[PDB]
DNA sequence: CACAGTGATGCAAATCAAGTGTGAAGCCAGACAAAAACC
DNA sequence: TGGCCTGTCTTA
DNA sequence: GGTTTTTGTCTGGCTTCACACTTGATTTGCATCACTGTGTAAGACAGGCCA
DNA sequence: GCCTGTCTTACACAGTGATACAGCCCTTAACAAAA
DNA sequence: TTTTGTTAAGGGCTGTATCACTGTGTAAGACAGGC
């Protein structure tokens, strides 16, 4: 029978097809299809040939010798081919070994539409403010409705985004084999749905240039899902937390535009409605069907990733070179110098818009230097709540820049020559670089850096420096000065301090307080009213930041590679849909979905 | 892909080694002529390697 | 639903028909149930319009293995611009979702590579080539041949790498096996035949323009592009191969990349004067190379015909295009070539320029410099390369319209009548052409010449209309003539094979261009000024006498390379390791393997 | 400065290939009753 | 006519 | 409550793989190399307002 | 009756992701041609 | 007696041929310095 031709077959088996055909209509209402699959697979297992049951099962489920259309479209994004390649492997191998292990285009548009925003249902108890409650939103135009006429004001500017609560939705959605597993992992029930809490970190950089070839700058307002905890009982237990937190993997584009991030009036006007969004979600429950179950979500937004200067653009203060040096505080340059520890964080974005309201109403008729000393420097008006924090690297390049000037000070005898030139301190420098590659193998460099800062601040490198240093009394200075950093450095650079080094946490505010003790005995010369926000964060505001964040490095240079990338190889060439594409290629390129995928070879 | 010189040569040698011991296991029979040809005299196998490689390296 | 429910279930639901199953197989199969089910199944999914789970459903019952073989899988990592790291991406995820390995590992695709560059048949020449290794095992090789770098020396800014032109010539015909064996059995000869096959190569060069990343980066490219390929059978020369698509990047096989200007004369002559060597050698050996098993011996014929004016003049010592010597097949001058329209003949060649850059440098007979120049009309350097200029099929067409248009934008004004105008009088008289054009024939108004434009402006139809607009029907009849002399010409330059495709065009060519340059003398006296361009002299000048040493013309066309510094970039960027030594030789193997001719078989397998 | 990301590289570890006798794993048949949802 | 406080541009 | 289903129960004798062990020459897996171009931000540097 | 770079855009086409259209093997019964 | 072809009208997946669109390389011209 098999050695026979297709009509040979039809014709040979026309009668057991009838009685199969009207068996199969008058038994399970005309499913011929589940009837075969059926019969063949019992036949199968019926003649121990369990393994050919298992692919055939494997082969309608998907998993073998065919690549299902989501694992395509993995490979394809994470690969940066474009729909001509694509087709064009996919074709081939085909042609080539007759089988169809890649997916067509259309099929893998198909998977795309699930894992983009938009597509599956949702609430919001009660519904969002101002907000609409259509689910099926997905890439909408980043301008938000912004007036085009030449009357208005002139547009620059294309950008597209997605509905931050749809963003959410999708990105939950994508996690949820992680969530369902890591109940699993502490022993909870699959299908709990008791108020689940996510905590996300909000995210903003300029991209610098991105122009293919005038620069062409662009700006990504992204998030990262960094803990989903659930409630049973009374104790909140962790059902996933992301390994890493920084990576570009993780971070999901909400918008992408093409502006310059100093261009405040343009970044207002595109950011805004996502704040609004973002604030609606503040006070309202997320219900979403996981697993056939509906779970329920609510959420905690935490801005903690924007640089200094995008968190002074958005908070309303004064530009980098400001007096009032922290975006924490209300110290200036010169109060932070001389106090060099007892800081705390005071700032918050109400605060900031009240004083900025205060600078617009002058309300006690203050001069300009009187009412900028009563707000403290905030003279715009706050539209963006952040949680500035500190980067565990410029902990250690603040700390080993103020080393590295106190070495060579100290070579130079510098409390002995008040009055030494410019040239004298050049030559003590000179002296310290040229020690410090003969015993240390350190190239002097001019620009400081984290590998650098990583290799002087070492306890041999003091005992290098101090081999030029006469007194040993100042040895004994330099030496517990070190052992003071070696000592407060772990907290500030581990991802838990609370674990991996809790002795040290505890340890901290001692240690910092005798570290700004001894620098201002013994080494007092290197006073001169002149602090960078970089230590006074370190000294002052560290286990303030551990305390309310948890950890230092946890809380975007590949950004612009990642960027210039898709928009040249997998975008039309149109400003119409460029974003659009590169949009939608980006936040595929974050799904852990087709992440998974990529990593099985584990 | 042809037979390394030990392989062939295990080939040809399975017969003595069944016809002294019949019911030697795989792993016995397999462990006495890989200890005997490794304490072995040999380059005639190596020869019908080499051949029997080049042969198959023609063989598109 | 039956998959709903468990197996124990499932078989309860069907027992029934389970046992009219084993009935109906034992009555009519001989007891097949597996092979009923399979069937029955496989039949029920064609239904559905399910094929694609039918047919891998039969492939696993077949157990037929779906394994890329090294090679394709190269093919397909070069065809799609695949690096390494993404194409080891693709693999490894493919190999562990699927549990088989349909990609091949990294390590197996450089060895597929190995035997498809240069420097892996071994070869003779016979007699052995002067001045040329005999060494088979060269492949990429530093381009400066050994240029002298040292301080003292002439500074040397530029990094090239090319192949050893013999071992290229290997290289590439091993490629075409498959092919030569395939055309030799479409002409009905024998598969193992050896005799002396003829491998007609063009040879080309050309600047790249821009190669820069961001300081301005030219590139130069020297290429070649087998042909055809002959074989000797009787007295008769039996075609086994002519390549299908000349001009396309995809058979310009890359000998020699190099960063520099094309303008840079004393880079350009060090660089490729080796490689010409190496072509003069080959000219007087023949190749013996085993193909199929069978050794085969070949001989070479080098066309340079891809080399555009400006590079045909920097090469063949002759004066810069704004010269009055405008054409590099004759002698002649502007001023002559505009007087004399059509008696014209192909008078240069690269002894003739050798000979006259002697008499330019020794001045035998002591004269000035504007006498000396006239003598050796323009040849005033030393040629260092060989070429065959051309034309090519757009350029024809292209004159011929400037002229056309011209000539309807005066007989619009009645020049023939009116021997003044002032400016205005002759923007009016533009205008209401551009207008009528865009009204009647929908013809865009253009700003700068254009082929297409040509193309669509040389009709009879376009006639008609800017016969609307001129009163005098003496002179309808002679615009109407003179397009017909054109349209009776157009066929021998457009077509690809003029002798077999259109014969008769081809045989009055000349007479049609004697009675084109008459009725222009008679009847337009008007458009002459002692002005013409290099494309329309040698259309009305040397069209018979380039297809008697060609065969066509729009074949030798300068239209393909135009790709050329794309692709060079795009390897530049992707598949190249980024230090100025290793990745010219990145790209130089990129470009090789992007030309094989057995990967595209692999990249076109669905026909 | 760091670092991204290229094609090459180099060494450790699978892997292959042959012999075959096991053990493990799943399935068959037929009368029938639990634990379950449908009027 | 400066220090020099502020914002722009440069180089590692 | 009757009337419909799912899912077990008890055996063995079956069929179909995986493992077993060796040797050494291939093949894969994986981290690494050397290397520059490019983005970024640390840090020189130009500058004009007012005293 | 100048030479010869530099500059400027016209212009075509490359090559993107989306989209529209055509061609594919069938699906009913019956004869029946090759084997 | 066992394999395939075949008709006609007609229904879905799949393959490729465009869409529209702009950056970009090459070159057709214009132009101006040779103090
Ligand atoms: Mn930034
Ligand atoms: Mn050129
Ligand atoms: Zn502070
Ligand atoms: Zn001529």
């Amino acid at each position: 029978l098999l050695s026979l031709t297709r009509r040979a077959q039809k014709h040979r088996l026309r009668e057991l097809k009838i009685q199969v055909k009207e068996f199969a209509d008058k038994e399970e209402g005309g499913d011929v299809k589940a009837v075969c699959l059926t019969l063949f697979l019992l036949a199968l297992r019926a003649r121990n040939e369990h393994r050919q049951a298992d692919e055939l099962e494997a082969i309608m489920q998907g998993r073998g010798s065919g690549l299902q259309p989501a694992v395509c479209l993995a490979i394809r994004v994470n690969t940066f081919l474009s729909c001509s390649q694509y087709h064009k492997m996919y074709r081939t191998v085909k042609a080539i070994t007759g089988r169809q292990i890649f997916q067509p285009l259309h099929a893998l548009r198909n998977a795309e539409k699930v894992l983009l925003p938009g597509y599956h249902p949702f609430e919001w108890q009660p519904p969002l403010k101002n907000v609409s409650s259509r689910t099926d939103v997905g890439i909408i135009d980043g301008l938000s409705g912004l007036a085009s006429s030449v009357d208005e004001y002139p547009v620059d500017t294309i950008a597209k985004r997605f509905r931050y609560d749809s963003a959410l939705v999708s990105a939950l959605m994508d996690m949820e084999e992680d969530i369902l597993e890591g109940m699993r992992s502490q022993d909870l029930d699959d299908y709990l749905n008791g108020p689940f809490t996510v905590v996300v970190k909000e995210s903003c950089d300029g991209m610098g240039d991105v122009s293919e070839k005038v620069p062409e700058k662009a700006v990504r307002f992204s998030f990262t899902v960094m803990r989903i905890t659930i409630e049973h009982g009374s104790q909140n237990v962790k059902v996933f937390e992301e390994p890493k937190p920084n990576s570009e993997l993780c971070c999901k584009p909400l918008c992408l535009m093409l502006a310059d991030e100093s261009d405040h009036e343009t970044l207002t006007a595109i950011l805004s409605p996502l704040i609004a969004e973002r604030e609606a979600m503040k006070s309202s429950e997320l219900t979403l069907e996981m697993g056939g179950i509906p779970r329920t979500f609510k959420f905690i937004f935490r801005g903690t990733g924007y640089d200094e200067k995008l968190v002074r653009e958005v908070e309303g203060l004064e530009a980098s070179g400001s007096v009032y040096i922290c975006t924490l505080c209300d110290t200036t340059r010169l109060e932070a110098s001389q106090n060099l520890v007892f800081h705390s964080i005071t700032r918050s974005h109400a605060e900031n818009l009240q004083r900025y309201e205060v600078w617009r109403s002058n309300p006690y008729h203050e001069s300009v230097e009187e009412l900028r000393d009563r707000v403290k420097g905030v003279s715009a008006k706050p539209f963006i709540e952040t949680v500035p924090s500190i980067d565990a690297l410029h902990c250690d390049i603040g700390n080993a820049a103020e080393f590295y000037k106190i070495f060579q000070l100290e070579i130079g005898e510098v409390y002995k020559h008040p009055n030494a030139s410019k040239e004298e301190r050049k030559r003590w420098q000179a002296t310290l670089d040229k020690h410090l590659r003969k015993r240390m193998n350190l190239k002097p460099i001019m620009r400081m850096n984290g590998n650098f800062a990583r290799k002087l601040m070492t306890q041999e490198t003091v005992d290098a420096v101090c081999e030029l240093i006469p007194s040993e009394e100042r040895h004994e200075a330099l030496r517990e000065l070190m052992d003071l950093y070696l000592k407060m450095k772990p907290v500030w650079r581990s991802s838990c301090p609370a674990k991996e080094c809790p002795e040290s946490l505890c340890q901290y505010s001692f240690n910092s307080q005798r570290f700004a003790e001894l620098l201002s005995t013994k080494f007092k010369y290197r006073y001169e009213g002149k602090i960078t926000n970089y230590f006074h964060k370190t000294l002052a505001h560290v286990p303030e930041i551990i305390e309310r964040d948890g950890s230092i490095g946890a809380w975007n240079q590949s950004g612009n590679k990642l960027f210039r990338r898709f928009r040249k190889m997998n975008a039309r060439q149109s400003k119409c849909y460029e974003m659009e594409d590169v949009l939608k290629h980006h936040w595929l390129y974050t799904s852990k979905y087709l992440q998974k995928f990529m990593n099985a070879h584990n | 892909r042809p037979p390394s010189a030990f392989f062939l040569f295990c080939s040809e040698y399975r017969p003595k080694i069944k016809g002294e011991h019949p019911g030697l296991s795989i792993g016995d029979v397999a462990k006495k002529l890989g200890e005997m040809w490794n304490n072995t005299d040999k380059q005639p196998y190596e020869k019908k390697a080499a051949k029997l490689k080049e042969k198959y390296e023609k063989d598109i």
